[PDB]
């Protein structure tokens, strides 16, 4: 959920 | 390596059961001989059973488990274990995120039945 | 060799799920630290889930599965398997008779959860 | 349950390797269709390889491992694990005494070869 | 998923043994907490033991197996199996080419010893 | 067990 999920997508 | 693909004995009934442990809705596809034979879906962070079914492995015995979460295939881990040369488990874990708990959808295939 | 006894990480949530494949009604006793923490009783010859529950391994981590049919202890087989150094299965089969299919109650413990 | 018996694919080469961790001299017998195909013997408390060999699984593919110490059968534990639906290990531990370490002779069977 | 990484108990002696089944010369590196602790090299298409050694898992318990052929990392597959809650195997297969036999170097880690 | 016999041999 949340943080780690968005960062994985942006990278 | 390829993961989540198992050669079962041909023409043999087996159970397949999926558990969910993720914020994401899991979609678990079970293919026999390269065609969808069951689809389970659900969401839980407490190991809820999102599907259980008996299937037949058909003429090829080829069973494949695929897991998708928000349109992306999850990374899979798997192995088959045989106890007392008789009781078989084909096990799948999957990771939809970054924490690498590999439990986001957990799939257990077991045979023989009955 | 002792079977059905596993040292989980202490104070850790785990799933336990039991399937039945026998004419006999199966009673599955799950002990945490030598005390019964769950019991499942059911009958199926088609791999039905006769129970599923989330438990906690407690301060000792000791988990034990026992299976009986009409009060007679079934013979057990078990192993633990770890995938990608993270995803854990503790597996139990049991034999209540003489055909040695060892599926009469099948018990799968998995962790981590969440 | 019976331990140390595995069904390999028929007529297939496999490796068998034994290690010793005991004050007692280990005798490991490897049977292919119920006839002795190899015997390893040695003593080590430091995991020495007491034998390694390539055998053919024969007509039936049935391979059995037996372990004795000065003629007395050890208690056996075993399982088979398949990785990526291709690489097989058949694993045996054995106990000659009272400490339940099951490493007194450790036997690993692996296939395919080549 | 990461493969070939295992968390052993800290300060525990373990055996590591590697077998080769490939035309390519295999290099097996065993890291203990990210520092090379042993390296085996050899070539066989007949399951020859290319090395066996006893190591200590050290303060972290982290053991990592890396396999290369002339510096090129092979694809790895792995799992850990525990028998009778006591006897541990950490298993690695590796694929240096296209045939997916996963036996090109096979690595077995076993503990406890003695 | 077994150390009894190896010590008898060694000593
Ligand atoms: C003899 C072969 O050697 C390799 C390929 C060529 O080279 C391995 O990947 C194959 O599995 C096989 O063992
Ligand atoms: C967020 O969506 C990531 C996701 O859900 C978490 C609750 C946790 O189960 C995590 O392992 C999973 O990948
Ligand atoms: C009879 O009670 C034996 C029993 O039930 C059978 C239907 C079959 O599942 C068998 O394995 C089990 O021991
Ligand atoms: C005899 O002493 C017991 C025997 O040898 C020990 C050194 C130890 O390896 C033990 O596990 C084995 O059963
Ligand atoms: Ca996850
Ligand atoms: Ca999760
Ligand atoms: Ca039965
Ligand atoms: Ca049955
Ligand atoms: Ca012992
Ligand atoms: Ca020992
Ligand atoms: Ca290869
Ligand atoms: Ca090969």
């Amino acid at each position: 959920k949340x943080x780690x999920k968005l960062l994985k997508l942006l990278l | 390596a390829t993961q989540g693909v198992f050669t079962l004995p041909a023409n043999t009934r087996f159970g397949v059961t999926a558990f969910a442990n993720s914020s994401g809705t899991q979609t678990v596809n079970v293919l026999v001989n390269n065609e969808t034979a069951a689809t389970f879906s659900g969401q839980s962070t407490n190991n809820a059973v999102i599907g259980t079914q008996v299937l037949n492995s058909g003429s090829s015995g080829k069973v494949q488990v695929q897991v998708s979460v928000n349109g992306r295939p999850s990374d899979l881990v798997s192995a088959q274990v045989i106890l007392t040369n008789e009781l078989n488990f084909a096990l799948v874990g999957s990771e939809d995120g970054t924490d690498n708990d590999y439990n986001d959808a957990v799939v257990v295939i077991n045979w023989p039945l009955g």
